[PDB]
């Protein structure tokens, strides 16, 4: 779970900061940027599987 | 044995498969607007009438101590004139579409709806949006309704069952938001004004908490267009002020307690005993529905009460313990209530109390399979009867989108009901009933009602 | 444990509607009617609803009662669906409660109706239970003797409402013959009742040409094929006391009535048989609707009235359209004057907006009566018993095709006919009866 | 014919094919039936096999829990050699 | 309900279980039960002593 | 019984219709005798193959590949079944 | 059939545990000594 | 007419008889009286 | 993550899970209880006491 | 049924009539002899162990 | 075994007729019928079946019972002219009691108890 300030972020901004911090952590767990590239591509793709979601409960 | 009069039917309770009834049941379409408001329709193929309205995830729970009673006062004020239509203009326009407007305000849910014909869908949408968004909230009408509410409060003008249930909610949910009455105290009515009504509607009547549900003869795309034109201007909701954050911030608490409201020269003796039940999202809520069907209900205008399937109905009808009774299963967002309410007099109140307690505790130990099959069939048949009236279809659409988050299909509901057996009933009764605290409420001639220790002792058996 | 699936989450895949949808029908279903070889008429209408309703309409009611069998229809409402030749009361109650079905017995002023409502999967069980409880009923001594008490409190509670008493006395004053008999009788009328009285009444009212089987959401060929061996009835048609409209006036003395009730009525010519006259009478009933509660907590204030309640009953061959208005005990003459002024202003002409509003109110009532399956089955059965056909489409066409000139002519012809006048309450203020029935002349 | 009847298309299940003798699931009906001789003979044979195994085992449980080496060395040490 | 079927259960229930009593009784209202218990004690110990006294 | 190893037209039609409605895209009222798969029911080639396999299961048939390729509508499948002495 | 990596982990753990059991078995005292010691324990009851 | 008259008339069916769970819960009182007697007498290590 | 594509088959033959089309544990080991009772009686009659 | 015809109360804003029309969730018990636990305290009571 | 069933049938019928004749000859000296021997305090099915009767039948039964008890107190019998009119095998309670017992049998096969209890006087 995020912090209370992040809880106050707009849905768009909340998801944006989520993805940004996820990339940051993947760098943090990465051995190298070179290792981070395919992880970055996969992380981008995973969000792409959720682009067309409408039901706010499942979102 | 009669050949034609004795086939096809027998009194042995057997499970019935309701699967072929699912082939022709209609489908629900849901569209979410950018406002956050969901538009959900269910088209019945040859319907001539339409029920449509606005269901709101708000009510008396989400008020404060200072403005308790604002949501109930809102349905007194809202139909008294808008900024675009007067009282007579609204009356004429509603009369010409041949329907009636109606409103209910619960502890957690509010609806304003219209039962019209199929040709008056857009007019009903426009009228409902006009009262909801552009109301006058005139101070003269507020003063004209305050005195009437104060007179009916001074007269104690209330139903007996509503009086008992309000006492029950007040003593079972002490120091939590669910213990307040919908009506509110006398002082808040004596000091109500237009500002509190405006602030309540501005805070709580927002996009993610509102469902526009229509059933009967209605097209989904046209209702989407009409709702985007009319209800498109409702404010969105902050993430910090959602319904879940308010539920977390002020949670429900159950306290085992006792209250009676004694009157010096009353005739009846109404009483309710409830246990802490399940919330709406608990998967044990379906067995509680089956158990409530197993307990049933009865009133003395029926004469076949001695041939009932339910043992509690049989006991009360045969021995004449009560004039009427009913088992209830109330579900809220984070708690619930399960129990029996009945009307008796002072000489039969203890025996009725014993019958209630003995039949509640008996479900933990001995449950036969015939009763469970009978109650499952009766509950599925009761669910099919609600599908016959478009008002109940629209009410169920609004309620299910507000409190489950989704429209539960009929196949899933039948499958969840059919998964209940006698072991599940024994387990759920053991979880909720056995050796637990209960809440007791009574009103009227209640000098012979047993105290709390008598009720607490009879929640368990010393012989097993 | 058992199922632990949260209801916000979907339950597992075997909670599917894998049984596919039946294709919907091309057109709105029509009413199909026929007659059994015993003479019982069977009419049914198919629906897409999952509820099947079966109702049995028998000519009778208060119109078929005698002074010996007085109040037998009200007793038959309670004593129905009890022990038959094939089943006991316990077995019938358990067979109804096993499939979740509900039963009713409902007595009108010219008919008695028995019905069972169930789901579409148990229509054979509902039909068999209904036919066995109607045809082969026993009416034992002890069951009728024990039901008489509950009959007495149900009649005593139904007579607490002054509108029921005003309706009874109005039907007594308006008609001579069958329709003038009392439906909601006094409790002391049935004090000497026995099962022989009920058996005599049932033997009088039952005949194959006076029984109609109506069904909603049931296939017609299947229903006739499976109800032919069940509704093979025998018996003789007891003579019917045909009623005639004569008018007049009466009074009621009520010792502790806090208000005072005044009834005014006229005859709807043609009864339920004429579509256009019944439609015009329904439009007149809607035009007399002064305070219709279309909104919550709305306070329409009248100068004199406390309540206005019109009606339009359409029996066989004759009807009774009118209005009942309350008022203060000291303002009863003002209530009479205001009612006469309202009927006279109706006779002076209706103005477009009122005509459209009353037509929409009548159409809304007509369509909301047949919205559910039991209401549709009751409407089909009553219309077939009274006329021989169901004509809701023709009634809607008659309601929509009504002009203001036709309604004005209808009210003008109504006010020429002699009216019916009934008062109620601790009557301590009243204009004289000769001047009461003069304002329409 | 087939002990299982299939209905298809949500057809109304035949009334003659309903009752305690018919149990339906997913619109498909199966019959609750019992066979006397079959069940009795099955019980007899199963009981015979079970008792055979139980009694043979109880006669030879020591020669299983401990080893033959262990049991017979125990007998030799405790109950003589000759 | 079960004490309604036997007389001895009904008398015992009425006079020992469900007998109404003032709620403000203090400990000065315990002398009667103590006197009854002391009578029962005297009877038991006396019956036991009578098997050895001559 | 009936048929020289062949079943009736009517039960075949009913079984085919009952099998046909097992798709999310399918509205029930549009399934009828001799119905186009692609043009009417809007089912892809994968759906047609799945329906062929499902009907093979329902009637217990091992359809030859060319005959399966000939199957492109409801009526064709029904008439093919009405030619099979090996269908149960 | 089925592909359970849990089965693989179980196989490996069982291999290790049974190797340890074999090692435990290798150093045990004589069966004669064990029986005589138990008879000492059986002679004091 | 309580006793053998109830079974002669056919009032004792497979139904209205106690269930297996009811008989087990009643049958669990057999250990209580055994433990109570062993507590009262205390014949320690008396089992053969 | 949608899975309902192309004639979902689980639901098509879900009728195969008919309770009377299942593996009955009531008669899985018939006669075993009587055999156990007989073995117990034989043991108590022969080996235990005498 | 209505409470005016069944319970037949006195008319007025007496202390009993105020709680009859709108009961309060802030029930105050007497705490001279026993102090209450916090409301909504769950769990099987410790008095069984004692 | 239905063969031997029908076989006892006539022996059972013969002993039943002989018993009924002897007891009815004993019964008619007090004016009693066979149905007058059944006691509501002894049998709750009789107590329920007696509640289902019209009141004139109950009055006639109570009169016969009081007449027989008076005769027993007097150690006398009926006069011969009155004794010749007695019909001790005339049934007034048999069909009602049979239907009550059939109802109690039908309820017991589904698990339901009887809707009437024993009679308690306390
Ligand atoms: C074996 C001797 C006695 C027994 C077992 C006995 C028993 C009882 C009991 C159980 C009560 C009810 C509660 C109570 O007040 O403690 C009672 C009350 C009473 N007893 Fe005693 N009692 C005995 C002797 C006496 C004597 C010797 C007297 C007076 C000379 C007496 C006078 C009373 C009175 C007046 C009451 C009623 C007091 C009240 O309820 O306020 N009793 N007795
Ligand atoms: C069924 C009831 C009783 C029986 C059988 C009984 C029997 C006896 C016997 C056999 C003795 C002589 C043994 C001895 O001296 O230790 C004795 C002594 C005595 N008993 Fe009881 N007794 C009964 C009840 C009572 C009661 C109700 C009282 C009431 C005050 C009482 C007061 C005494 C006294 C004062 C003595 C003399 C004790 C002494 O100083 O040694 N007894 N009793
Ligand atoms: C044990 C498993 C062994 C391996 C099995 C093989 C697994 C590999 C599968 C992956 C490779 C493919 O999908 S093979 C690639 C298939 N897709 C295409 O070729 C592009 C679309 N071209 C078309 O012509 C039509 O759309 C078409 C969809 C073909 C027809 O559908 P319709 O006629 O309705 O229109
Ligand atoms: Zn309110």
């Amino acid at each position: 779970m995020a912090s209370e300030v992040v809880l106050a972020l707009p849905h768009k901004l909340r998801v944006m900061r989520m993805y940004r911090t996820g990339l940051k952590e993947l760098i943090n767990w990465s051995a190298n940027r070179h290792e981070w590239y395919p992880r970055a591509y996969a992380l981008r793709q995973e969000f792409e599987d959720s682009k067309a979601l409408t039901d706010r409960e499942e979102i | 044995d009669a050949n034609p009069f004795l086939r096809f039917s027998n009194p042995r309770p057997s499970p019935i498969d309701h699967t072929p009834l699912l082939s022709t049941l209609p489908e629900t379409r849901i569209t979410t607007l950018p406002n956050g408001l969901r538009v959900a329709t269910e088209a019945i193929p040859f319907a001539e009438t339409t029920t449509l309205g606005i269901w709101i995830n708000s009510g008396s729970r989400f008020e404060t101590d200072a403005n308790n009673g604002v949501a109930h006062f809102l349905e007194h004020i809202l139909f008294k004139g808008t900024k675009n239509r007067s009282v007579k203009e609204l009356e004429v326009e509603v009369e010409n579409m041949g329907g009636q407007l109606n409103a209910y305000t619960g502890r957690e849910q509010t609806c304003y709806y219209a039962k019209v014909m199929g040709k008056d869908v857009g007019k009903a949408v426009n009228i409902l949006s006009d009262i909801l968004l552009n109301s006058n909230l005139d101070a003269r009408a507020i003063d004209k309704e305050r005195d009437v509410i104060l007179r009916e409060m001074e007269e104690v003008n209330k139903q007996t069952s509503e009086l008992v249930f309000d006492h029950l909610h007040a003593t079972a949910f002490q120091y939590s938001p669910l213990g307040r009455t919908i009506l509110g105290p006398v002082e808040n009515i004596k000091s109500i004004n237009r500002d509190q009504l405006v602030e309540y509607m501005k805070t709580h009547y927002r996009g993610p908490r509102m469902v526009l549900a229509a059933a009967g003869a209605v097209n989904h795309d046209e209702l989407v267009k009409l709702a985007s034109d009319a209800f498109g201007s409702v404010p969105d909701e902050d993430a910090a002020t959602s319904v879940r954050s308010l539920l977390v911030k002020e949670p429900s608490r159950f306290t085992g307690s006792y209250v009676h409201d004694r009157f010096p020269d009353a005739s009846e003796c109404c009483m309710a005993v409830a246990f802490k039940g399940a919330s709406w999202t608990d998967p044990d809520s379906i067995p509680l529905m089956v158990m409530q069907t197993m307990l049933g209900g009865w009133d003395k205008n029926s004469t076949v009460g001695k041939h009932s399937s339910s043992a509690l109905v049989q006991t009360v009808a045969t021995e004449g313990l009560a004039d009427a009774f009913m088992a209830f299963n109330t579900n809220y967002h984070d708690t619930g209530l399960f129990g029996v309410y009945g009307v008796t007099d002072r000489d039969r109140s203890e025996d009725f109390a014993y019958a209630i307690m003995s039949n509640l505790t008996r479900m933990c130990f001995e449950v036969r399979d015939a009763d469970v099959a009978r109650a499952k069939n009766q509950l599925k048949a009761s669910l099919m009867f609600f599908q016959d009236s478009t008002h109940h279809v629209a009410e169920s659409i609004g309620r299910e989108l507000l409190v489950y988050g989704r429209r539960i299909p009929k196949a899933e509901m039948f499958a969840r009901i059919d998964a209940v057996d006698a072991n599940a009933i024994r387990a759920v009764a053991d979880r909720f009933i056995y050796d637990q605290d209960m809440a007791v409420a009574s009103a009227g001639d209640v000098q012979f009602v047993p105290d709390y220790n008598w009720f607490r002792r009879r929640s368990y058996w010393l012989r097993y | 444990g058992g199922g632990r699936v949260e209801v916000p989450l979907s339950e597992k895949l075997p909670a599917v509607t894998e049984p596919p949808r039946t294709s919907t029908p091309a057109t709105k279903p029509i009413v199909q009617t026929s007659s059994l070889r015993s003479g019982v008429k069977v009419a049914s209408i198919n629906t897409v609803s999952p509820i099947s309703s079966l109702v049995l309409f028998v000519e009778g009611g208060a119109a078929a009662e005698t002074p010996a069998t007085a109040g037998a229809s009200k007793v038959l409402e309670v004593a129905a669906f009890k022990a038959t030749a094939n089943r006991s009361t316990f077995r019938l109650t358990r067979e109804l409660e096993k499939i979740g079905a509900t039963s009713f017995a409902r007595a009108g002023r010219d008919h008695v109706a028995f019905g069972v409502d169930a789901t579409r999967l148990n229509q054979l069980e509902a039909l068999e239970i209904l036919a066995d409880a109607v045809v082969n009923a026993r009416y034992t001594y002890w069951e009728v003797r024990d039901s008489l008490d509950a009959v007495k409190e149900q009649l005593a509670a139904q007579l607490r409402n002054p509108l029921t008493a005003v309706n009874e006395v109005l039907h007594r004053t308006a008609f001579e013959g069958g329709l003038g008999h009392s439906l909601v009788v006094d409790p002391s009328v049935v004090d000497g009742f026995t099962n022989e009285t009920l058996k005599e009444y049932v033997h009088s009212i039952m005949a194959p040409s006076r029984v109609v089987l109506a069904a909603s959401g049931v296939d017609h060929a299947e229903l006739t094929a499976l109800a032919t061996p069940l509704l093979n009835l025998h018996g003789n048609a007891h003579p019917a006391p045909q009623s005639r409209y004569v008018g007049g006036a009466m009074n009621i003395i009520a010792p502790t009535s806090s208000l005072t009730y005044v009834g005014l009525a006229f005859e709807a010519k043609g009864g339920a048989g004429d579509i256009k006259s019944s439609a015009a009478a329904s439009v007149v009933k809607a035009l007399l609707d002064e305070a219709r509660p279309t909104m919550p907590y709305q306070r329409k204030e009248h100068e004199v009235f406390t309540s206005v309640n019109p009606f339009a009953f359409a029996y066989k061959g004759t009807g009774l359209v009118g209005v009942v208005a309350s008022g203060a005990p000291g303002k009863a003459g003002k209530v009479v004057d205001a009612l006469t002024a309202k009927v006279q202003s109706l006779a002076k002409g209706v103005t477009d907006v009122q005509l459209a509003t009353a037509k929409n109110m009548a159409l809304g009532e007509l369509r909301a009566s047949v919205a559910t399956a039991p209401g549709l089955a009751a409407a089909v059965g009553s219309s077939v018993l009274a006329t021989g056909k169901f004509s809701a489409n023709e009634v809607a066409a008659a309601l929509s095709g009504l002009t203001a000139a036709d309604v004005t002519s209808y009210v003008n012809a109504m006010i020429k006919t002699a009216p019916t006048f009934v008062t109620y309450g601790n009557l301590s203020s009243l204009p004289r009866v000769d001047s009461i029935a003069k304002r329409f002349a | 014919a087939n002990a299982y009847h299939r209905t298809y298309n949500g057809k109304p299940v035949p009334p003659e094919l309903q009752g305690a003798d018919y149990i339906t699931y997913a619109g498909v009906t199966m019959k609750k039936e019992f066979h006397l001789f079959d069940t009795v003979l099955s019980k007899l044979i199963g009981a015979g096999a079970t008792f055979t195994c139980l009694y043979h085992f109880y006669l030879n449980a020591e020669e299983h829990w401990h080893g033959d080496i262990y049991f017979f060395e125990k007998d030799v040490q405790q109950n003589g050699w000759d | 309900r079960m004490h309604n079927k036997i007389q001895l259960l009904s008398v015992l229930n009425t006079h020992l279980v469900a007998y109404p009593t003032p709620m403000n009784l203090n400990y000065s209202w315990n002398g009667g039960s103590l006197a009854g218990m002391m009578l029962a004690s005297q009877m038991l110990t006396g019956i036991l002593l009578a098997m050895h006294y001559v | 019984g009936f048929g020289g190893g062949f079943l009736d037209k009517d039960s075949v039609t009913e079984r085919v219709l009952h099998v046909t409605k097992h798709f999310e895209k399918i509205d029930a009222s549009k399934v009828s005798p001799a119905a186009s798969f692609e043009k009417d029911l809007g089912l892809d080639s994968l759906d047609v193959v799945e329906l062929v396999m499902a009907l093979e299961e329902e009637f217990g048939l091992e359809i030859p590949d060319a005959e399966a390729d000939k199957i492109a509508s409801v009526g064709d499948a029904i008439n093919y079944i009405c030619s099979n002495p090996m269908a149960k | 059939g089925v592909f359970s990596r849990y089965y693989n982990t179980g196989l490996l753990c069982g291999v290790a545990v049974a190797s340890g059991i074999s090692i435990w078995w290798y150093n045990r005292e004589s069966i004669y000594v064990r029986v005589k010691s138990d008879l000492e324990k059986e002679g004091k009851t | 007419p309580i006793g053998v008259w109830s079974v002669f008339q056919g009032y004792v069916t497979p139904a209205r008889l106690p269930s297996i769970q009811t008989l087990t819960r009643v049958g669990a009182w057999g250990g209580v009286v055994v433990v109570g007697g062993l507590y009262m007498v205390q014949p320690w290590d008396w089992l053969a | 993550m949608p899975k309902v594509v192309g004639f979902q088959w689980e639901r098509y033959e879900a009728w195969r899970h008919h309770p009377l089309l299942q593996f009955n544990k009531r008669n899985a080991f018939p006669g075993v209880g009587i055999g156990f009772a007989a073995f117990l009686a034989y043991v108590a009659y022969d080996k235990s006491q005498p | 049924s209505d409470a005016v015809e069944v319970f037949k109360p006195e008319t007025g804003l007496t202390p009993t009539n105020r709680l009859s029309m709108a009961p309060t969730p802030y029930i105050k018990y007497d705490e001279h002899n026993h102090k209450r636990f916090p409301p909504g305290t769950e769990g099987r009571p410790f008095a069984y162990f004692v | 075994t239905s063969l031997l069933k029908q076989v006892a049938l006539p022996v059972f019928n013969s002993l039943a007729t002989t018993y009924r004749s002897v007891v009815g000859a004993k019964l008619a000296k007090y004016g009693l019928r066979f149905d007058d021997l059944q006691d509501p305090l002894k049998d709750e099915d009789v107590a329920e079946a007696l509640r289902r009767l019209p009141p004139d039948v109950v009055v006639a039964r109570n009169c016969r019972l009081r007449r027989a008890l008076d005769l027993s107190c007097k150690h006398e019998a009926l006069p011969k002219d009155l004794l010749e009119k007695q019909t001790p095998e005339l049934s007034y309670l048999q069909d009602v009691l049979n239907e009550v017992r059939a109802e109690r049998r039908e309820r017991a096969q589904l698990g339901a108890p009887a809707p009437y209890t024993r009679i308690y006087y306390d």
